[PDB]
């Protein structure tokens, strides 16, 4: 057909123009002087370009079509954008504790995956009653996330520069806090997930290990992770502010969950809560 | 000379290892240093 | 103010020119156009100290 030949000529012309534009961009030494003028911020090409991928995958998961890599990228976007970006923004050099806490946060959140895969077939959601899982208003969830961001940026702002913070025998307490946090959280998770038949359907009342010290141990362990984090860059003020905001939201969800399982269980969790009154921190609250 | 930059020249290299530096000529460096436009000269240990 | 900004723009132009010449050299050498020239010469007989 003649129109096919005409369109082939047009495609050849526009491809010639595009290839010529690309070639005269490349072999021009001045575009090489100006486009290699942006390599100084090759650290800042990645840390923001990945955020668009993270939010795009977040929207895709909100629709309901997310592979494992995209959800991993969602939590990675949150966690990296939390830990590494603010001190890199404030001092321009990242060396030391922010790296290892970026590792530690991912090592922390990949703990429901292993427990819910070992004693299970795969990561697919199962069928259960709708009333079992406690929900909480969306504005409060967004407020929790925003407060966590605010406290982390304020922690990086408040803390001294990464070379002024001491080492030696003062960095050994930080390791102690890290290890005790991950022990308590893993014990709490292993004790909670052992007694549930479905994904979250508790058959009985758990009162073992971290449950005989604190009624809500996973929550306390998570906050203690942020407390050790605010101790790492030496910013106690942010530690106190996350104490306030995390305590407020997390106590709200704890009250909702507790009233649900007191209604659904009765005297057992009643005498258990009589045994351990201290709800989040040992004999502080 | 009471500049607060007493020894803040090499640890900059050590910290911002992940930056980029392009190549500069020699006789340009000599002619540029003769007119005193350089306030920092940081050597490599092996004179290369 | 305009004098100081003029000096700033002029030294900017100088540095732009010298890295532009650097990129021009390292680009034009790779197409064989600088072959036989001083920047990309050819091997010949050696030379002694004297
Ligand atoms: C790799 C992960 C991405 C690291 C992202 C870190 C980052 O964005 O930091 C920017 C700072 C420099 O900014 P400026 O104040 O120098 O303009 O630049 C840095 O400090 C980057 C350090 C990059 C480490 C490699």
């Amino acid at each position: 057909k003649p129109m096919d030949v005409v369109k082939l000529t047009l495609l050849l012309s526009i491809l010639t123009v595009a290839a010529k534009k690309t070639l005269t961009l490349v072999l021009d030494p001045f575009f090489w002087m100006y486009f290699s003028w942006t390599w100084l911020f090759w650290p800042w090409f990645i840390a923001v370009g990945l955020a668009g991928y993270g939010i795009y995958c977040f929207r895709k998961h909100w629709l309901g079509e997310a592979n494992a890599f995209e959800q991993l990228g969602i939590v990675t976007s949150v966690f990296t954008w939390l830990t590494l970006v603010p001190p890199a923004y404030f001092n321009g050099y990242l060396e030391g504790w922010p790296y290892v806490f970026f590792l530690a946060y991912h090592y922390f959140f990949f703990f429901n995956v292993s427990v819910r895969k070992r004693l299970y077939g795969d990561f697919y959601a199962r069928t259960h009653d709708p009333k079992w899982d406690v929900n909480t208003p969306l504005w409060s969830r967004i407020l929790f996330g925003v407060g966590i961001m605010v406290g982390h940026w304020l922690a990086a702002f408040e803390g001294p520069e990464l070379h002024r913070l001491p080492g030696g025998w003062a960095n050994v307490g930080i390791w102690i806090l890290i290890v005790i946090t991950m022990l308590m959280h893993y014990d709490s998770t292993l004790y909670l997930a052992r007694y549930s038949e479905k994904v979250v359907v508790p058959t009985a009342v758990v009162q073992f290990g971290p449950y005989r010290w604190v009624r809500h141990p996973i929550y306390a362990s998570t906050m203690l992770l942020f407390a050790a984090y605010c101790t790492a860059l030496r910013a106690p003020l942010s530690l106190l502010f996350l104490l306030a905001v995390c305590l407020v939201y997390y106590n709200k969800k704890a009250k909702m969950e507790e009233e649900l399982m007191v209604e659904s269980f009765g005297q057992s969790y009643s005498d258990y809560a009589d045994k351990v009154r201290h709800k989040f921190i040992p004999f502080v609250y | 000379r009471t500049s607060e930059t007493e020894g803040t020249r090499a640890l900059w290299i050590s910290k911002r290892w992940w930056r980029y530096r392009p190549k500069l000529p020699y006789t340009y460096f000599l002619q540029k240093l003769d007119s005193s436009e350089v306030a920092a000269v940081v050597f490599t240990e092996d004179l290369k | 103010n305009m004098e100081e900004l003029e000096r700033k723009a002029n030294v900017q132009l100088e540095r732009q020119l010298v890295m532009a010449s650097d990129w021009s050299r390292t680009l034009l050498t790779m197409r064989g156009k600088l072959k036989g020239t001083e920047w990309d010469p050819e091997t010949s007989h050696r030379i002694n100290f004297s």
